């Protein structure tokens, strides 16, 4: 129940940053991996006998509502018109509110996909997609 | 205890980098105990124990010796198993070094031998009729300067008149010089006592002056001189009128100035009611006196000094028989005081295990383990050290120290390079059913590792696993332990009302249940718990299964055909 | 990459020193030009690119090919440093994402292989206030120099 | 193992081509499993373990003896199987030569007869005030020869006083130099204390003297001389005015120019406080002392050096039975120790079977294995070789330790030109029934080889063929080797309570399931595996099927006329 003893992550202890700044407004992030594994077969038997890998994907989600200031489009993280080219690559980091430790980090962000919604009642909801070279998880320990 | 070091003050915002043979060294990982360890190590003060949390405080303070070694191998024994926080005092009993020149007696932060080699001196500056200091650490390269050491600010005298003179009186009781008057042509304006009230401070005594139509003081650039007015020195008759007149407080900016040297301290010459030998420039001279001293025959006042520390793990470096006697009966006695130790021992050479039962007859307890092995280490900066036992005993130990509570050092890998003596499988066994743990050797297709062979502590008997396996008793220690304290906050502390035995009982089911809950604590009975009241008094029995741990495994082979 | 056995346009030289004399001369911490001919066909060649310090014992100190390469990198990764952190407040920065940023650019450095592999974990750090400290373990770009060849005759 | 012997460092780059006559005779091919050997060996020091990777370092290791010829059999017995990695120990006590002349003691780390050949003198220069040393080795054909020998950079002095005096004094309690002083006429003028500092190096030295403005410092011309101030000879009133005073060190400089060399070494005679001799010149000398020692009767401590170094398929080069008997016995404690052990072994120039039949009668033991025969085999040199029969097992072994886990040595190839004996059909089959390895000549269609009939050992009853067969013992020793590390460290550092005997066996299985994969083993009864759990203790009992072989086939002809 408490802050410190609750052996959870709950959504409430964990902090996203992007290059020495706060995403304000964060409303969900997601991280999907493929390792690209695949099964070895023969003539001897239908059993696989091994498995390997192949091909690495790394792919992190990210939703946000839409500040009137400090926007990805405001902020320079994400880009709409040729200026992307422009654009390097972005280091994400997910950290652990109590003590700023680092909970997991993504390497070489690169964008994917960029999207927006508007509607009558609801607020402002914006959504980027990122892909990346590796994903580390050190410094923990 | 204390951690010696604060912040070092800092100048501007930079970044630089600069290659080096070595780095920082090992870190103090998260832990929930503490380690203590004693040894021989130059640095530091003596009869005083020093927190350190990462090997760069170590090495700035305990600047060399097998104790520094020691720390490198309970943090880099194991990675994983890292080593938690460190307690450390010095056996030796090093004294500083010293000098007396030029009406000041200086003296070193550092103690020990090295300290000798520490030169400061004075020089006298032309060009603004001040004093300047130079203070050079030769071993460290560490060079400071100081200017226009003494003068604060200068007054004028604007008016036509014939004579302006300033005084300043001296009190002989106490050796102060506590007035400053402003005289001209024999009538006065106002005198500032400088014994605090009015004029504590010198800033108010130069707003003082300045208010003055006919007179301006003026606060010299060179160094922050804010001083308290009591500090200013003996000044007589000093003609105002001049080109220009020195306020000085010639020990009060080397006080605050010198404060922030890093090598030294600052003493005033009194003679040898003496007067005082007046501050006045010298060579830079080597200090004196400074010696590491010899260690006791005793080393209980220092065992004395962690008591109320919390460390549980206390690791001695030496092999001496009576000084294993003596933390043993110190470890006794906290026990039974409420702050449950242990300690690892282990002595010489390659000793021989008759050697090693001589060590067991004399020494049977619980609370203290002894290691047999001795190896040789490879540390830092490639340099590969063969050492005693007690070296060995520190792995051990900051092994420990990085184990969960619940988890035994049994069967555990050991980096150690190599050991003096390759135990046979029976060999082992009279060690560890004699109670003495050691280490095991293995090799795999192209691997080979250093094992512990088992948990033992000096006590033999295998009947009670508390006394044998400290695993087993540690879980035990820090369970009651941890109880103890939350019961003495919640009822003896916290302000209780009332309190019957059963609502006792409750709550220490309600703790045994979360242990188990978060399987610090395997099974337990909940109806063996007994609880008396008597006056002020209560008394509480409990029991708790201690956790089995798994050892044997005998494996048969058939080969048949088809 | 280094100026060593690489060619030279001189036509001529006034000395060419033996085998023995190119040792000490080496040695000694100076440069020298050799002359080579094999199958009429004649060159000018940087044997070494030792620098006046005397110490081997220190490639960053003695060679050029180290020094050079250090040169660039430690200006490289001051001027990033510098901006990260510097114009940031205290209260959100910390160990653990200064070592992250760390193993980030030795990572991408790796990749366009400018540096040998590097040991990730030995990277730690300490914070105390506006100050922080850092040690870091690399490895160099090595190069090969000499070699050893026997020759056998079996009549067969 | 102890390392090979080191080489210079890389001086300058370049291309280093040679010819020689005989090369490189074999190296090491990629292995797992490690052969081991002992015998006589002119080289090296006894009692001592080496890595060989490489036929050239054996022989500079090792200038002669029956070792190379065992070893190049080894690395050169099969085209595609070969050793690999070898460990050797030559079993005779040598001691190196010695001779003490003139100040100096000189020793050569070649222990044996030929290093009395080595001649070592020193020769005085008197155009540079200094010695020279010649060595020469005639086998080696090592000779070396230095110049100007004990001179360190010289002083000279500036000024008008009549003298300037120079001297360099000594500790008396380790003839150590401790100051070093430069004077001019009546008068001192500076001096350098041997207490650290920049008084140590002679580099700093020189820049101290040049800083003098009557004094000059200047260095020798042929190559580096700096040295520590602490070697310096003793020196007294060293006239600088005149003309330039030489700084002296024999000893140090001596140690420098003489580094490597191993051939030779050099201590300093202590004066029959033992004061430090003045070194002198004297004329080249004959070592003397070098001998070569006579092999115990008993090789079982030579033996226990190999225990815990991961070695297989030992081969002792002797015939004598002694030998035979220690090893037998260390062997079968090697398997109990869990590093299981085998060995090979043969009788001399035996040529006859009924011995056999005796010593077959000494031996039982599966663990080690004997072969009859005796041959011829053709060096690189081209020698005509002939050896006893434990040489031939050299080859069984050399070719063993290449073959791969499970396959036998049966019916494959051998390098023999010739051998002194072939059987009869009979004599084969008594011969091998009574568990002796032998050589058979086969020849058809012109293509003549010599084949390993089996691979039986010298254990009789062939009811236990994992007793007496080499391929089901080979092959069931390194199972057990990895299974047995893979159980330890699974189950031994956990908690009893979360394990039972259903969790093993779906280890058990899946540790078979995987080997069965890789095809080192054939298939198993899964369900035969059973367990029980008890406390802290378990048992386990598994069925497994073996490799087999097939050794034998039959055949008959039938002509119809048609």
């Amino acid at each position: 129940a408490s802050e410190a003893k609750q052996t959870v992550h709950t959504g409430n202890t964990v902090l996203l940053m992007i290059k020495g700044k706060p995403v304000g407004r964060a409303q969900s992030a997601s991280g999907q991996r493929e390792y690209g594994t695949t099964g070895v077969y023969e003539i001897g038997s239908i059993m696989p006998q091994e498995h390997v890998y192949l091909r690495y994907e790394g792919t992190i989600t990210v939703e946000r509502l839409r500040m009137k200031k400090e926007n990805f489009a405001d902020l320079g993280y994400a880009s709409l018109g040729e200026e992307i080219l422009k654009k390097d690559i972005i280091d994400i980091l997910v950290v652990d509110n109590l003590t700023k430790q680092v909970i997991i980090s993504y390497h070489g962000c690169s964008a994917n996909n960029y999207n927006e919604t508007w509607q009558t009642n609801e607020i402002v909801t914006e959504e980027i997609e990122f892909s990346y070279l590796t994903a580390s998880d050190k410094a923990r320990t | 205890a204390v951690e010696p070091f604060p912040r070092r003050p800092i100048t501007r915002p930079h970044a630089s980098i600069e290659v080096d043979t070595s780095g920082i060294g090992g870190s103090a990982g998260s832990s929930e105990k503490v380690f203590c360890l004693i040894g021989q190590a130059e640095g530091g003060e003596p009869n005083t124990v020093y927190e350190l949390r990462n090997y760069s405080q170590a090495k700035r303070l305990f600047r060399s010796g097998e104790l520094l070694d020691a720390i490198e191998l309970a943090w880099g024994s194991n990675p994983n198993y890292t080593a938690g926080r460190i307690l450390a005092m010095r056996i030796e009993d090093a004294k500083p070094a010293s000098a007396e020149i030029g009406g000041l007696k200086i003296t070193s932060k550092i103690y020990g031998n090295v300290a000798n080699n520490i030169q400061v001196g004075l020089e006298k500056n032309t060009l603004s009729d001040s004093l300047r200091l130079r203070v050079i650490f030769q071993d460290d390269r560490f060079n400071e300067v100081y200017d226009n050491i003494g003068n604060i600010f200068t007054i004028k005298y604007k008016g036509e008149e014939a004579n302006a003179t300033f005084s300043v009186e001296h009190d002989e009781e106490t050796q102060k010089a506590s007035r400053l008057v402003l005289k001209v042509g024999d009538q006065e304006v106002k005198s500032y006592d400088l014994t605090g009230g009015a004029y504590d401070y010198t800033n108010a005594i130069i707003t003082d002056i300045n208010q003055l139509p006919d007179f301006e003081a003026k606060l010299s650039p060179f160094g922050d001189k804010n001083l308290e007015s009591s500090k200013l020195d003996k000044i007589e008759n000093a003609n105002i009128k001049d080109k220009a007149v020195y306020v000085k407080a010639v020990f009060g900016d080397l006080e605050k100035q010198t404060a922030y040297n890093g090598i030294v301290s600052f003493e005033q010459l009194n003679a040898e009611t003496s007067p005082i030998k007046t501050i006045e420039p010298f060579e830079l001279t080597k200090l004196k006196g400074g010696t590491n001293g010899e260690p006791p025959a005793t080393w209980a006042d220092k065992l004395d000094k962690f008591a109320h520390e919390g460390g549980y793990y206390i690791v001695p470096l030496s092999s001496k028989q009576s000084v294993h006697a003596e933390v043993a009966s110190f470890v006794k006695e906290r026990s039974d005081a409420g702050e449950p130790m242990r300690a690892i021992v282990g002595g010489g050479f390659n000793e021989s295990k008759e050697q090693l039962f001589g060590r067991q007859a004399s020494l049977s307890n619980p609370r203290v383990s002894l290691v047999a092995n001795s190896g040789t280490f490879v540390m830092d900066d490639g340099r590969k050290n063969h050492v005693p036992a007690y070296m060995v005993a520190v792995a051990l130990g900051g092994l420990a120290s990085g184990l969960e509570i619940g988890e035994s050092i049994t069967f555990k890998p050991l980096r150690v390079s190599s050991l003096d003596q390759i135990y046979e499988s029976i060999d082992l066994d009279e060690l560890n059913e004699n109670g003495i743990i050691s280490i095991e050797f293995v090799r795999n297709r192209t691997n080979t590792f250093f094992r512990i062979v088992d948990d033992v502590t000096t006590f033999n008997d295998k009947s009670d696993p508390v006394k044998a396996e400290m695993a087993v008793g540690e879980a035990n220690d820090f369970l009651v332990s941890e109880l103890k304290v939350q019961l003495e906050d919640q009822f003896i502390g916290t302000r209780t009302i009332n309190t019957s035995a059963s609502i006792i009982k409750d709550f220490i089911q309600s703790y045994l249940g979360r242990k188990k809950r978060d399987n610090e604590i395997q099974d337990f009975p909940a109806e063996d718990v007994q609880v008396i009241v008597e006056g002020n008094e209560a008394r509480i029995s409990m029991t708790v299964y201690p956790i089995r741990s798994f050892k044997k495994i005998s494996v048969s082979l058939v080969y048949k055909q088809q």
